[PDB]
RNA sequence: UGCUUCGGCACAACUGUUAAAAUUGGAAAAAUACAGAGAAGAUUAGCAUGGCCCCUGCGCAAGGAUGACACGCAUAAAUCGAGAAAUGGUU
RNA sequence: CCGAACG
RNA sequence: GUAAGAGCCUAGCAUUAGUACU
């Protein structure tokens, strides 16, 4: 109904997680998207380049033994399964496979 | 990494400026331009028989590297000048000839 | 002056809307297993990170939309993401009360900022100091030393969840909006609000700075307001009401304001005139509820030409300008100045 | 103690929460006796929430009866106007 | 390999 | 049978200030 609000000698209890560690910061160097390096370039050129590369270079274009047998061709007509995402908790494919695997 | 670290590509790490020698730059520039003061010599021997170290003694007598020697006998190893590649170094072996 | 006087001034002098090319949604990315809640673009503009209700942070290729990496370290939803422009660092907050510094050279959490009493909702990196700011359900903005993990400051005064956060280098260096319906502009040296803005009637779930102007937009379920800085002078409301809880707001360098509704609406407004040139509704990915359709985060890429939206149908959606549009083929929703005489 | 024109100079420079106390007050415990345990029938695992409640613990663990408390017992009037009727003053 | 607390 | 607490009596922790007369 209402959370605790968290407003702010000093106590001398020292936590283990509060001991010195990672005591200097990494900064972005030349080569890791540093700010002075990135004013120099046209990021729209590189984005439209990479998007065009992706979007084109994904498109790829510039009587027998079985005579008494009562049923014939019963696999033909079966649906081949597809890489798809269903946003359903219980009706997606991971879940149907999971329940198939673990419940016998 | 998602942000690739900009690494010192540790292949064989040399020094960042021509060192102090008991001669100049132009003195060697002189001694090169006339064939009668230049001798080309390759140094060969068995495994370990002293080649690298003799070259090193030459370096030690004709250059300026004394505090280098102090760092060598403080760290506990004897110098290998021509054994530069720090992987040829850590086997006490000359791996590739160096002029 | 008055509401009448000012309304006549407004009928005469309102800035006309700058024509903006329409945006189209060109890419859905499926793969998060919970609501996508936060987005963050890397300063190089080549990947973005999305945090989720499935507790992971996914790193995606900004041009292919490809899952580069999944990072698990939060116990609850990832609610906020901030990629540092000056450090190879990503920061995440979550409903697990935890703020994490991810080393992007290790792909690992190297620092943790401890101290929020409830779930953390908002995060902001100071652009010039090595300081980060988080707000949460404990109604408090905790100001952290990035390096020592120390809580340098607590900005107190809000009464409900700090839901949105801005950080800038000029004063006010932190702007927060809360569920208590106020915006506080903070004096970071003094630890004190320099202004409390009470013009909103609902909770301020989105803040956005103008990339270039000294002005920010705040968004409620009831209005998007535009405020001049330093002092938080009310400039105006957007000339229309998205009749939605706005979860996210992004502002462009062209002045395209994108606001994203809890109902999955996405309206594109002209900053500077306040006029919405586009109105979209989300399509939810197959399986989803249409109740499960919110738009929880949006960012522009660094160029301003892509808008990445983090959605409640667990998709990332990407929008680009249909920039082969011209003010003749594609004007969008057309403008009538605020001709009314009204009460303010 | 040096140096000494033996006159004197030089050097050296402020301890103590001042008690062997005096009060002075506040304390946990012990016994006694009181009385003596979550949830909905019973019996029972817990994990929380909130804070001028703490205890054990090195603790950003864990535990303390789910540590306790709270927890509602809502004698929280959450309360009143609509109209006909009818009766009362006055003409 | 190998032991203490707590519940 | 927990084991919690309320209290009663008796119950050894902290303090160094303050004491006048036309
Ligand atoms: N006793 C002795 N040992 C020496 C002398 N000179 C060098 N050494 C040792 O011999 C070892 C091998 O000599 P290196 O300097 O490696 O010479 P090398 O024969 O070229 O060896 P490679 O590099 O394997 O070809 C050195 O590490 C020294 O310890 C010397 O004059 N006397
Ligand atoms: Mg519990
Ligand atoms: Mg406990
Ligand atoms: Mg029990
Ligand atoms: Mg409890
Ligand atoms: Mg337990
Ligand atoms: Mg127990």
């Amino acid at each position: 109904w209402a959370p605790a609000i968290g407003g702010e000698k000093p106590s001398v209890q020292q936590s283990a997680k509060n001991l010195p560690g990672h005591t200097k910061l990494k900064f972005r160097q030349t080569g890791q998207a540093a700010e002075e390096e990135l004013r120099a370039k046209d990021l729209r050129a590189e984005l439209e380049a990479k998007e065009r590369k992706h979007f084109g270079k994904q498109s790829g274009t510039d009587r027998r033994w079985d005579d008494d047998v009562v049923f014939k061709n019963q696999a033909r007509g079966e649906p081949k399964q597809q890489k798809r995402f269903v946003n359903d908790t219980i009706r997606n494919d991971f879940h149907r496979r999971f329940l198939q695997r673990y419940i016998r | 990494p998602i942000v690739a670290p900009v690494k010192v590509k540790k292949f064989e790490t040399l020094e960042a400026e021509p060192l102090r020698t008991h001669y100049s730059n132009e003195f060697l520039a002189t001694l090169m331009a006339n064939p009668e003061l230049v001798r080309n010599v390759a140094v060969v021997g068995h495994l370990h028989h002293g080649k690298t170290t003799i070259m090193d003694m030459f370096v030690e007598q004709t250059h300026e590297l004394r505090k280098m020697t102090a760092a060598q006998q403080a760290a506990g190893k004897q110098l290998r000048f021509t054994d530069t590649r720090l992987d040829e170094q850590a086997r006490a072996m000359s791996i590739k000839m160096m002029p | 002056n008055s509401s009448a006087a000012v309304s006549r001034r407004i009928a005469s002098k309102w800035p006309r809307p700058v024509w903006h090319a329409p945006w189209k949604m060109y890419r859905v990315i499926s793969g998060h297993l919970g609501w996508v809640r936060c987005v963050a673009v890397d300063p190089s503009n080549e990947w973005f990170a999305t945090g989720s209700a499935d507790r992971t942070i996914k790193i995606w290729d900004l041009a292919s939309g490809q899952l580069k990496l999944t990072l698990t370290g939060h116990i609850e939803q990832v609610t906020g993401l901030a990629v540092s422009s000056r450090h190879p660092y990503m920061f995440s907050c979550g409903l697990d009360k935890m703020v994490k510094c991810w080393d992007l050279e290790q792909n690992k959490v190297i620092r943790s900022y401890h101290g929020h009493l409830s779930g953390v909702y908002s995060i902001a990196l100071h652009p010039n100091l090595d300081v980060l700011m988080t707000g949460g359900r404990d109604s408090v903005v905790r100001v952290w030393d990035m390096r020592t993990k120390v809580q340098a400051m607590v900005l107190s005064g809000h009464d409900q969840t700090v839901c949105s956060l801005l950080a800038q280098a000029p004063d006010p260096q932190v702007i927060s909006g809360s569920h208590d319906s106020t915006i506080r502009l903070w004096d970071l040296r003094k630890g004190k609000a320099s202004a409390v803005l009470t013009h909103h009637k609902k909770s301020i779930r989105a803040l956005a700075m103008h990339p270039h102007e000294f002005a920010f937009a705040s968004a409620s379920a009831e209005n998007i307001k535009k405020w001049a800085l330093p002092d938080g002078d009310f400039l105006h409301n957007m000339l229309s009401q998205q009749r939605a809880i706005i979860n996210s707001m992004a502002i462009n360098q062209d002045g395209v304001v994108a606001t994203g509704g809890d109902n999955g609406s996405l309206w594109l407004w002209d900053w500077r005139s306040g006029h919405c040139f586009q109105q979209d509704e989300t399509v939810v990915q197959p399986g989803s509820l249409e109740s499960e359709g919110a738009l929880y985060d949006m960012t522009f890429d660094m160029t301003g030409s892509r808008l990445i939206t983090a959605e409640g149908d667990k998709t990332v959606k990407m929008w680009k300008e249909v920039e082969d549009a011209t003010p003749e083929t594609h004007p969008g929703l057309p403008f009538r100045p605020p001709k009314d005489i009204k009460r303010f």
